[PDB]
C-alpha cells in the first residue's frame, strides 16, 4: 500500500476528511498531512522486511521443532 | 366471435380519439415541439431526412383527422380486442 | 481607500488555501497603481509554510 | 508529420525511443489529432464500428470451423455424459514422445485440446446435429465479415459520407433500436426456436430443404388469428421424455411449466420461446415513444425540462441537461459502460443458477470457468465506466451552460460523500477483520467454542420468503395458504417449488454463518472501490493542492517536489489505483464461489461450514489442499496431461513477480544506468561501426506505471486461470 | 427453534465436544505426578472447561447442526443480551470518549497557540473535562436542540 | 492432408519476420 | 519546448530567476507593484522542466507557471 501509491491522493483525501472534521469544530491545531515521499518509502521498505523475515523465522521455527 | 369483440374495441378507441380526447393531445403535442439540438431543430441543423412530411398530415377532416392518429388509436384498440379475447381463452380463476 | 489595519475580512478568492476564511488586515497601500494593495495575514499556514498574502478590493469582504 | 506518428507533429519531432512508444500509445485518441473536427472524428468512429463487427464475425466463424473440422461433435451427440469435447488439434515439434502419448484425449488420433469454452452444449442446444451444419455457418459467418468490411470501406467514402446532424439525431435512433435491434431479433429467434430447435429436440429434422412442407403446430396459424391462444400450450412434454428423441413427447409449443427438464436439468424449450415471444412484444409495443418526421410522439428535451420540483429542493433540476449529454461523448460512453456492466454481473448471477442448455449442469468446469471469465470482464467494465466519466468532467463540462442543475450541485458537495464513502469502507473493514481474527485465535488456543457466529437471518428469511422450507419460516410463497400462494399456484408454483427445494442443484443454496462473513468482505470490497473511482472523478477538475487541475490534461506524471510533493495527483494515477481494488474483489468473489461450489460437489458440505470462518481454513482447506494434484504436473518420475496448466502457473507467477520492477523502482536509476549502457557501447571496438539512429531513454512515469499494472494483471489472471481449470478438471467433481 | 436451530442445553454435538476437549486435557494430566503444579494447573483448566460449558448451556444460547453456538442479531425479545444489550452499553461509552474529546478542543480554542496545548496534554483541565461525559446524552440533545453542534 | 506441417511454420516464422521487417522500416523512414 | 508563463500576481522577489538552473527567466522593470519589477522568460527553449522556479514563489498560488509540451533534445537533458 505504501510502496505503489503516491502523496497527492492521500493529501487530497485528508481535505475531505478535513472538512468533515471541521463541520462539527472537532479540527486540531497540528493540521494533518500526509506523509513525505522518503518517509512513505521507508514506511515501505521497513514492513516489507519485516513481513518477508517473520514469515520465514515462523516456517523454520516450526518444521524443525516439529520434526526435529 | 372474434370479429364483433374486433370491431366494437376499434370503434370505441377511434370514437375515443377523435371526439374526447382529441384537443387534450393536440395541445400536449403543440407544447412540446420538434426535438432540438443547440437551439435549433433537427432539419435546421443540417439533416435533410428529418424534414417532417406535411403533405401526409394534411387532411379534409373539419377538425383535423389525420392517417397517423387513426393508425395510433386502431392500434390501441386491436391490442384492448387482442388482450381481452386471450384472456377469456383460458380458464384460469385466482 | 480600503478596509481598516486590524480589521477582520472573508476571503473570496477561489484559488487561495484560505478561501471562505476570515484574516486579519495588515496594511493597504496608497498607491493607485497596485492591483493587489490588501495585505492580509492568516491563523494558518497553507501547503507551503507561508502564512501571508495579497488580495485586490473586491476579492475581499468586510465582516 | 513525416515520421511514423503522421498524426501529431509533437510526437514526431523529438528523436529519442519514446516517440515510438507514446505513437503506439494514442493511436486511438482522435481528439488530439492534429487538424481534426467534429466529423472526421465521427466518420473515424463509425469505420472503427465496422471493423470490430468485421473481426467479432470473423473469430466465431473461426470458432466453428475449427470445431467442425478438428472435432468429435457427432461422437459427442450420441452420449453427452461419456465424451470429453475437443477444442483443435495441437501440432508441435518441440513435443517429446511421452507429451504426445499424455495428450492423446478422446476418440481422435493425435494430441488435442478439451475444450472448457461450452460452446458444444448451446450448439446442441439450438439444434445441430452434423458438421455440415457448422461448415455452412462458418461459410455464413466468414461472408457477414466480409459484407462488414465492405460497408465500412464504402461509408468512409466521400460521396456515401454521413454528417454530423445526422449523428445527433437521438429520437430516431432510440425507436429504430428499441423497435427493430431488439423487438425484431427476438421476435425473429423465437421463430427459430418454434421452427427448428423444439422439433430439432423431438426428432423432427427440419433444415432449409424442406422447412416449407412441416408445420410447427398442427393446428397452423388458426388459434393465433383467432384468439384462442391457450391452445398452444394444451399437450406439454411428459416428465420421462428423453432429450433428442421421439418418445414420451407432446405438441405444446409456448407454456409456462416453470422448474427444469428432469433428465438434463435445465430449463424447457417451450418456456425460453414464450419468454422471447413476449419480450420481443414488449419492446414493439415501447419503441413508440418519441417523436419523428410524423409528427407524434415525445420530445426529449421537453421532457427533461419538466421535472423540476418545486420548493427548489434540486436547484434548476434538469434543465440543460439534453445538451450535455448530446454534445459530449464520454458521457455516452460512460452511461453504455455501466449499463454493460451490470448486464453481464446478472448474467454471470444467473447462468450458474438457472442453466439454458443441455447436460451443462454435469460439466462443473465449464460453469466455473464461465463464470469467472463474465465476472472478470465485468469488473473492467465497471472500472473503465468511471474512467470515462472523469473523462468527460476534465473534458466537455461547461459550467456556464449547466449552472445549478444537478451536475453542478453534485460538484458543489463532493466533501460529503466522499467522507461518508470512507466511513462506511472503515467500519466494514475494522469489523470485518476484527471477526476474522478473533476466530482465528479462539481455534489457535483450541477451543472452538468461544467463536463469533453470526446467521444470515435476513437472507434465509428472503430464501423462505421464495419458497423454501429448509429453515422453518412460514411467509408468502412457504405458507400453504397466501394470497400469492393463491394466485400462482395453477400456473407456475408446481414446477418452480419442486425446482427448489432439491438439493442437488445450485438454486438458493443453503447459507450459513459462514456467508455473512464473505458477503461483508464483498460489500468492502465494492465501497473501497467506488470510493476511490468517486473522489478521482469528482476531484478532477480542481482541488485545495492544486486548483488548476484542468489545464493540465486527464494524464500528467507529477507537479514538482514543491508544497510538499504531489505525486500520483492525476486522476489517471485515481484509476490505476483502483484497478487493484477491482481485481481483490473480483478474487475474492470468485475464490468464495469455487469453494462452496467444490465442497457442494464433492458430497460433503460440512468441510466448507466448519473451515469457513477462520482464514487458517481458507488457507490450508482450500489452497494447499487443491494444489496437490495441479503441482504434480511434471515431476522427476515423469508427467501426465496437467503439466500445460503447471506451466501455465509458473509463468503467471513469473510475470506477476516481474510487474514489481516497474511498479517499486522509478525512472532516474535506470536512466543513470543507460547513460554508462551508451558510454560503453560507444567506446569499444569492432561494434561502433554500427550506430543507433534513436537515442536510448528510459521509460517515463506514466508509461512504467501502465506496464506494472498490466504485468500485475496478466500474471493475476494466468494464475489463477490455470489454478481453476487444473483443481477442477483433476478430479471432475 | 429459529432458521432450524437447537436448543444448546438439548444438542448431542456440544456434549461431544466437552468430552473430546476433556479427554484430551486427561491424556496430558496422566504424565505428570497427581501432586505435582502441572496436575494443580490441568486440573484448574478442566474445571474452566466444565463451568464455560455450563454457563454456556443454562445461558440459553442456540447451537447449530455441526454443535457450536449462533448469535441472533435479529431482534427477538430471547436474545436481547446477545447483541442489543451490549452493545447500546458500546455506545455509551464510546459517546463518552467522544464527547470528551471535543470538549478539550474547545477549551484549548481561546488560546493563541493551541498546538502547544495538543502536543503537550495539561492535566487539570483534562481532569475536569474527562467527568463531564458521564451524562453525553442530555448535554449532547440540548446542543443539538439548541444548534451549537454545527458550525455556521 | 499434413496442412498443419505446412501452416503452422508459415504462421509461426516466415509471417512474423515479414512483418517486423517492414514496420521497422516503416517506422525508420523519413 | 515547455511553455514558462508569468502572471501578474508576481511581487518581484526574485526568487525564481535564481533558482533557473538553465538561465531561462530574467526580470525587467515594472509599475504593477511596490518593487517596480516583474519576471520574464525570453530563453524558453533552453528550458528543462525540472520546476525549480514553482518551488520557490511566496503567493497564494504561483504566479509563475511550467506547462509541459513537446520534448526535444536540449529540455529532455541528453548529454549523448
Ligand atoms: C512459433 C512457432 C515456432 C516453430 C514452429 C518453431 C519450430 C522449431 N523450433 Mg523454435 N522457437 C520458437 C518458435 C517456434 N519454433 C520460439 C518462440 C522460441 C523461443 C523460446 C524458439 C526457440 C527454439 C530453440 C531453443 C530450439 C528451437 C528449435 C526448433 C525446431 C525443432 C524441431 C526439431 O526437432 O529439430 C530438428 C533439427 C533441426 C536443427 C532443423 C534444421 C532446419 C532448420 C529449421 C532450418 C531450416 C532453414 C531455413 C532456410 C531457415 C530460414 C528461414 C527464416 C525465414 C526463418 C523447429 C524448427 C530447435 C532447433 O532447431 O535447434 C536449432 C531448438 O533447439 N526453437
Ligand atoms: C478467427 C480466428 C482464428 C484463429 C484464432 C485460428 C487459429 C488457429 N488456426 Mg485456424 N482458421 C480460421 C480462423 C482462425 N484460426 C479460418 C477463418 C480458416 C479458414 C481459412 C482457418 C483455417 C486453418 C487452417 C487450414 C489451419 C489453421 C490452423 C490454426 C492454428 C495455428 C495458427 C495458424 O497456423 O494459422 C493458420 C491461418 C490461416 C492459414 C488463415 C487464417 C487467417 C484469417 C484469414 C484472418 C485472421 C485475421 C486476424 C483476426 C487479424 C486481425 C488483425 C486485428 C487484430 C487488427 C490455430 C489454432 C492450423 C492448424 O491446424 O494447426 C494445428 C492450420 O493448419 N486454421
Ligand atoms: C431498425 C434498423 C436498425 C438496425 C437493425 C440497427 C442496428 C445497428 N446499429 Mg443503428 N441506426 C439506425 C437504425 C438501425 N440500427 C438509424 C435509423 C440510425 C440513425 C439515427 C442509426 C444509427 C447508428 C449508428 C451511428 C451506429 C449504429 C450502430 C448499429 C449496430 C450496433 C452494434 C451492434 O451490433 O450491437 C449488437 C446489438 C444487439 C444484438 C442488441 C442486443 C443487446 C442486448 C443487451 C442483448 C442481451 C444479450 C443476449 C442474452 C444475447 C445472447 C448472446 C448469444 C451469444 C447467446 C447495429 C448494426 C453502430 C455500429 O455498429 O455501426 C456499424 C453505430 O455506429 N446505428
Ligand atoms: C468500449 C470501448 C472503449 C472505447 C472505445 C474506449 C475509448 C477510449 N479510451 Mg477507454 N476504457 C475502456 C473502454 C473503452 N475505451 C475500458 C473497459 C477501460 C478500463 C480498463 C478504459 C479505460 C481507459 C483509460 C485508462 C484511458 C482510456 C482512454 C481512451 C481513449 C484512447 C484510446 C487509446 O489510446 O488506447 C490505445 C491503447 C493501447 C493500444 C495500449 C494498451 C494495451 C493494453 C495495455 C494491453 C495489455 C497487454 C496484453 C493483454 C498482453 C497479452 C500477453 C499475452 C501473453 C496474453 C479512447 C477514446 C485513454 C485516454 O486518455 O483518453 C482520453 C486513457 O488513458 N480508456
Ligand atoms: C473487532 C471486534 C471484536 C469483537 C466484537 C470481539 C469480541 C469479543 N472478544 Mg475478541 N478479539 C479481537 C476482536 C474482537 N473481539 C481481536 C482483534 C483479537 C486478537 C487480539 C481478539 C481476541 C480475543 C481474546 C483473546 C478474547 C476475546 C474475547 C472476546 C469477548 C469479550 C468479552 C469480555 O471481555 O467482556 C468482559 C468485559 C467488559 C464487559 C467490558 C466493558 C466494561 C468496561 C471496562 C466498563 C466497566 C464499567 C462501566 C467478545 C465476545 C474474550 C472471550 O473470552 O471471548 C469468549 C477473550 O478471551 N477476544
Ligand atoms: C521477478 C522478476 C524480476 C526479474 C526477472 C528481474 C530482472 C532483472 N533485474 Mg529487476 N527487480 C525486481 C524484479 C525482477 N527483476 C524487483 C522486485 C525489484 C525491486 C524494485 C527490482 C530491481 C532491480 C534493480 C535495482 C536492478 C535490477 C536488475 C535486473 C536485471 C539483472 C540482469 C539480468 O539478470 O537479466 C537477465 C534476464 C533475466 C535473468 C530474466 C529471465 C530471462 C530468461 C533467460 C528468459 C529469456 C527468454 C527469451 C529470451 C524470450 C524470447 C521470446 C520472445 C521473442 C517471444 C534483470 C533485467 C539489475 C540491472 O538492471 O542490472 C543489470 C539492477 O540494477 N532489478
Ligand atoms: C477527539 C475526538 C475525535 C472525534 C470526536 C472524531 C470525530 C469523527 N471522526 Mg475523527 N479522528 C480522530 C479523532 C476524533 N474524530 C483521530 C485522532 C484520528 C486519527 C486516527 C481521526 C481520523 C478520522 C478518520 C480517518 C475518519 C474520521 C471520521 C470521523 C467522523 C465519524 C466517526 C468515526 O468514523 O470515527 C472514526 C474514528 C477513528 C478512526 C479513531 C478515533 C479514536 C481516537 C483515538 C479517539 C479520540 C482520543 C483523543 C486522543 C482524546 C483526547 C482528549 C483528552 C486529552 C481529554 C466523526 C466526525 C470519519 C469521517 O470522516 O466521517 C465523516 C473518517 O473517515 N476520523
Ligand atoms: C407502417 C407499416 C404498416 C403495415 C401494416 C400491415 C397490415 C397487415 C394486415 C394483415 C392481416 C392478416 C389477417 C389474416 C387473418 O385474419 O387470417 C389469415 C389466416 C392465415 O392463414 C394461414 O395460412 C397458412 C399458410 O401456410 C396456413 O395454411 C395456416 O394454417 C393458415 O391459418 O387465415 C386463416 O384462415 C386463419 C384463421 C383466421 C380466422 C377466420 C377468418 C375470419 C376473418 C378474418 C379477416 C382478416 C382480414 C380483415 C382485416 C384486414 C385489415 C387490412
Ligand atoms: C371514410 C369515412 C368514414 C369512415 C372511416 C372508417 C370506417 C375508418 C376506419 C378505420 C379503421 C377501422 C382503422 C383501423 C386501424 C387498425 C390498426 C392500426 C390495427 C393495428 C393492429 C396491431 C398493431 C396489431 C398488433 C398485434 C399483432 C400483429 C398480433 C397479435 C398481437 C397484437 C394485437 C399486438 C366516415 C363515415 C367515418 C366519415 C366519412 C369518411
Ligand atoms: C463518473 C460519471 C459518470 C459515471 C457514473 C457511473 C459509472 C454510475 C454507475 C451507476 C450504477 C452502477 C448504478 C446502479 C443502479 C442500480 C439500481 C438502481 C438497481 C435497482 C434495482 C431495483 C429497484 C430492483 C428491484 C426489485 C427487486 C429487489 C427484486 C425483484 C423485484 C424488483 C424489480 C422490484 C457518468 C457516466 C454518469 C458521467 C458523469 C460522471
Ligand atoms: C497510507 C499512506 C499515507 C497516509 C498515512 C498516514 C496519514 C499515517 C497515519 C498514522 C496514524 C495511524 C495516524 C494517527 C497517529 C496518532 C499518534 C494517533 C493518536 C491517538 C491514539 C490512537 C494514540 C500517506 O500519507 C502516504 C504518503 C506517501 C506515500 C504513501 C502514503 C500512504 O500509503
Ligand atoms: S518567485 Fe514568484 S513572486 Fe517571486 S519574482 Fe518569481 S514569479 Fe514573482
Ligand atoms: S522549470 Fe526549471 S529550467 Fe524551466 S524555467 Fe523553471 S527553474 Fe528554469
Amino acid at each position: 500500500m505504501f510502496l505503489f501509491s503516491g502523496r497527492g491522493y492521500w493529501q487530497e483525501l485528508i481535505e475531505s476528511i478535513v472538512w468533515a472534521h471541521n463541520k462539527l469544530k472537532v479540527a486540531p491545531a497540528t493540521q494533518p498531512r500526509a506523509l513525505s515521499i522518503v518517509q512513505g518509502r521507508a514506511v515501505g521498505v521497513t514492513h516489507y522486511l519485516l513481513g518477508g523475515i517473520a514469515t520465514t523465522w515462523a516456517f523454520f521455527l516450526a518444521r524443525i521443532i516439529a520434526v526435529g | 366471435s372474434p370479429s364483433i369483440v374486433i370491431s366494437l374495441s376499434t370503434g370505441l378507441s377511434l370514437f375515443l380519439g377523435r371526439f374526447v380526447f382529441f384537443n387534450f393531445q393536440r395541445e400536449n403535442v403543440a407544447k412540446q415541439g420538434l426535438p432540438e439540438q443547440n437551439g435549433k431543430t433537427h432539419f435546421e441543423a443540417g439533416d435533410d431526412r428529418a424534414k417532417e412530411y406535411v403533405s401526409l398530415l394534411k387532411s379534409n377532416d373539419p377538425i383535423g383527422f389525420n392517417i397517423v392518429d387513426v393508425l395510433a388509436w386502431g392500434s390501441i384498440g386491436h391490442i384492448v380486442a387482442y388482450y381481452i379475447l386471450a384472456t377469456s381463452s383460458n380458464g384460469y380463476d385466482p | 481607500i480600503g478596509p481598516k489595519r486590524g480589521s477582520k475580512v472573508k476571503i473570496l478568492r477561489k484559488e487561495s488555501y484560505w478561501y471562505k476564511n476570515v484574516g486579519s488586515v495588515v496594511a493597504v497601500d496608497q498607491d493607485p497603481k497596485t492591483r493587489y494593495p490588501v495585505v492580509v495575514r492568516f491563523a494558518k499556514v497553507n501547503y507551503a509554510n507561508i502564512s501571508t498574502n495579497n488580495y485586490a478590493l473586491d476579492e475581499v469582504e468586510e465582516v | 508529420a513525416l515520421r511514423f506518428p503522421r498524426f501529431s507533429q509533437g510526437l514526431a519531432q523529438d528523436p529519442t525511443t519514446r516517440r515510438i512508444w507514446f505513437g503506439i500509445a494514442t493511436a486511438h485518441d482522435f481528439e488530439n489529432h492534429d487538424d481534426i473536427t467534429e466529423e472526421r472524428l465521427y466518420q473515424n468512429i463509425f469505420a472503427s464500428h465496422f471493423g470490430q463487427l468485421a473481426i467479432i464475425f470473423l473469430w466465431t466463424s473461426g470458432n466453428l470451423f475449427h470445431v467442425a473440422w478438428q472435432g468429435n461433435f457427432e461422437a459427442w451427440v450420441q452420449d453427452p455424459l461419456h465424451v470429453r469435447p475437443i477444442a483443435h488439434a495441437i501440432w508441435d515439434p518441440h513435443f517429446g514422445q511421452p507429451a504426445v502419448e499424455a495428450f492423446t484425449r478422446g476418440g481422435a488420433l493425435g494430441p488435442v485440446n478439451i475444450a472448457y469454452s461450452g460452446v458444444y452444449q448451446w450448439w446442441y442446444t439450438i439444434g445441430l446435429r452434423t458438421n455440415g451444419d457448422l461448415y455452412t455457418g462458418a461459410l455464413f459467418l466468414l461472408f457477414l465479415s466480409a459484407i462488414s468490411l465492405i460497408a465500412g470501406w464504402l461509408h468512409l467514402q466521400p460521396k456515401w459520407k454521413p454528417s454530423v446532424s445526422w449523428f445527433k439525431n437521438a429520437e430516431s435512433r432510440l425507436n429504430h433500436h428499441l423497435s427493430g435491434l431488439f423487438g425484431v431479433s427476438s421476435l425473429a429467434w423465437t421463430g427459430h426456436l418454434v421452427h427448428v430447435a423444439i422439433p430439432g429436440s423431438r426428432g423432427e429434422y427440419v433444415r432449409w430443404n424442406n422447412f416449407l412442407g412441416v408445420l410447427p403446430h398442427p393446428q397452423g396459424l388458426g388459434p393465433l388469428f383467432t384468439g384462442q391462444w391457450n391452445l398452444y400450450a394444451q399437450n406439454p412434454d411428459s416428465s420421462s421424455h428423453l432429450f433428442g428423441t421421439s418418445q414420451g413427447t407432446g405438441t405444446a409449443i409456448l407454456t409456462l411449466l416453470g422448474g427444469f427438464h428432469p433428465q438434463t436439468q435445465s430449463l424447457w424449450l417451450t418456456d425460453i420461446a414464450h419468454h422471447h415471444l413476449a419480450i420481443a412484444i414488449l419492446f414493439l409495443v415501447a419503441g413508440h415513444m418519441y417523436r419523428t418526421n410524423f409528427g407524434i410522439g415525445h420530445s426529449i428535451k421537453d421532457l427533461l425540462e419538466a421535472h423540476i420540483p418545486p420548493g427548489g429542493r434540486l436547484g434548476r433540476g434538469h434543465r440543460g441537461l439534453y445538451d450535455t449529454i448530446n454534445n459530449s461523448i464520454h458521457f455516452q460512453l460512460g452511461l453504455a459502460l455501466a449499463s454493460l456492466g451490470v448486464i453481464t454481473s446478472l448474467v454471470a448471477q444467473h447462468m450458474y443458477s438457472l442453466p439454458a442448455y443441455a447436460f451443462i449442469a454435469q460439466d462443473f468446469t465449464t460453469q466455473a470457468a464461465l463464470y469467472t471469465h463474465h465476472q472478470y470482464i465485468a469488473g473492467f467494465i465497471m472500472t473503465g465506466a468511471f474512467a470515462h466519466g472523469a473523462i468527460f468532467f476534465i473534458r466537455d463540462y461547461n459550467p456556464e451552460q449547466n449552472e445549478d442543475n444537478v451536475l453542478a450541485r453534485m460538484l458543489d458537495h463532493k466533501e460529503a460523500i466522499i467522507s461518508h464513502l470512507s466511513w462506511a469502507s472503515l467500519f466494514l473493514g475494522f469489523h470485518t477483520l476484527g471477526l476474522y481474527v478473533h476466530n482465528d485465535v479462539m481455534l489457535a488456543f483450541g477451543t472452538p467454542e468461544k467463536q463469533i457466529l453470526i446467521e444470515p437471518i435476513f437472507a434465509q428469511w428472503i430464501q423462505s420468503a421464495h419458497g423454501k422450507t429448509s429453515y422453518g419460516f412460514d411467509v408468502l410463497l412457504s405458507s400453504t395458504n397466501s394470497p400469492a400462494f393463491n394466485a400462482g399456484r395453477s400456473i407456475w408454483l408446481p414446477g418452480w417449488l419442486n425446482a427448489i427445494n432439491e438439493n442437488s442443484n445450485s438454486l438458493f443454496l443453503t447459507i450459513g454463518p459462514g456467508d455473512f462473513l464473505v458477503h461483508h468482505a464483498i460489500a468492502l470490497g465494492l465501497h473501497t472501490t467506488t470510493l476511490i473511482l468517486v473522489k478521482g472523478a469528482l476531484d478532477a477538475r480542481g482541488s485545495k493542492l492544486m486548483p488548476d487541475k484542468k489545464d493540465f490534461g486527464y494524464s500528467f506524471p507529477c507537479d514538482g517536489p514543491g508544497r510538499g510533493g504531489t505525486c500520483d495527483i492525476s486522476a489517471w494515477d485515481a484509476f490505476y489505483l483502483a484497478v487493484f481494488w477491482m481485481l481483490n474483489t473480483i478474487g475474492w468473489v470468485t475464490f468464495y464461489w469455487h469453494w462452496k461450489h467444490i465442497t457442494l460437489w464433492q458430497g460433503n458440505v460440512s468441510q466448507f461450514n466448519e473451515s469457513s470462518t477462520y482464514l487458517m481454513g481458507w488457507l490450508r482447506d482450500y489452497l494447499w489442499l487443491n494444489s496437490s494434484q495441479l503441482i504434480n504436473g511434471y515431476n522427476p518420475f515423469g508427467m501426465n496431461s496437467l503439466s500445460v496448466w503447471a506451466w501455465m502457473f509458473l509463468f503467471g507467477h513469473l510475470v506477476w513477480a516481474t510487474g514489481f520492477m516497474f511498479l517499486i523502482s522509478w525512472r532516474g536509476y535506470w536512466q543513470e544506468l543507460i547513460e554508462t549502457l551508451a558510454w560503453a557501447h560507444e567506446r569499444t571496438p569492432l561494434a561502433n561501426l554500427i550506430r543507433w539512429r534513436d537515442k536510448p531513454v528510459a521509460l517515463s512515469i506514466v508509461q512504467a506505471r501502465l506496464v506494472g499494472l498490466a504485468h500485475f494483471s496478466v500474471g493475476y489472471i494466468f494464475t489463477y486461470a490455470a489454478f481453476l481449470i487444473a483443481s477442477t478438471s483433476g478430479k471432475f467433481g | 427453534d429459529i432458521s432450524g436451530l437447537t436448543p444448546c442445553k438439548d444438542s448431542k454435538q456440544f456434549a461431544k465436544r466437552e468430552k473430546q476437549q476433556i479427554k484430551k486435557l486427561e491424556s496430558s494430566l496422566k504424565l505428570y505426578a497427581p501432586e505435582s503444579a502441572p496436575a494443580l494447573a490441568l486440573n484448574a483448566q478442566i474445571e474452566k472447561t466444565k463451568r464455560r460449558f455450563d454457563n454456556y448451556g443454562k445461558y440459553g444460547l442456540l447451537c447449530g447442526s455441526d454443535g457450536l453456538p449462533h448469535l441472533i442479531v435479529n431482534g427477538d425479545q430471547r436474545h436481547w443480551g446477545e447483541f442489543i444489550t451490549p452493545g447500546i452499553l458500546f455506545l455509551y461509552i464510546a459517546g463518552w470518549i467522544g464527547w470528551v474529546g471535543r470538549s478539550y478542543l474547545i477549551a484549548i480554542s481561546g488560546e493563541k497557540k493551541p498546538a502547544m496545548k495538543e502536543i503537550i496534554i495539561d492535566v487539570p483541565l483534562a481532569s475536569r473535562i474527562i467527568f463531564r461525559g458521564f451524562i453525553w446524552p442530555v448535554a449532547a440533545y440540548r446542543e443539538f436542540l439548541n444548534g451549537d453542534l454545527i458550525a455556521k | 492432408n499434413n496442412l498443419p506441417s505446412i501452416f503452422v511454420p508459415l504462421v509461426g516464422l516466415v509471417f512474423p519476420a515479414i512483418a517486423m521487417a517492414s514496420l521497422f522500416l516503416h517506422i525508420q523512414k523519413n | 519546448s515547455h511553455s514558462v508563463k508569468i502572471y501578474d500576481t508576481c511581487i518581484g522577489c526574485t526568487q525564481c530567476v535564481r533558482a533557473c538552473p538553465t538561465d531561462v527567466l530574467e526580470m525587467i522593470p515594472w509599475d504593477g507593484c511596490k518593487a517596480k519589477q516583474i519576471a520574464s522568460a525570453p530563453r524558453t527553449e533552453d528550458c528543462v522542466g525540472c520546476k525549480r522556479c514553482e518551488s520557490a514563489c511566496p503567493t497564494d498560488f504561483l504566479s509563475v507557471r511550467v506547462y509541459l509540451w513537446h520534448e526535444t533534445t536540449r529540455s529532455m537533458g541528453l548529454a549523448y
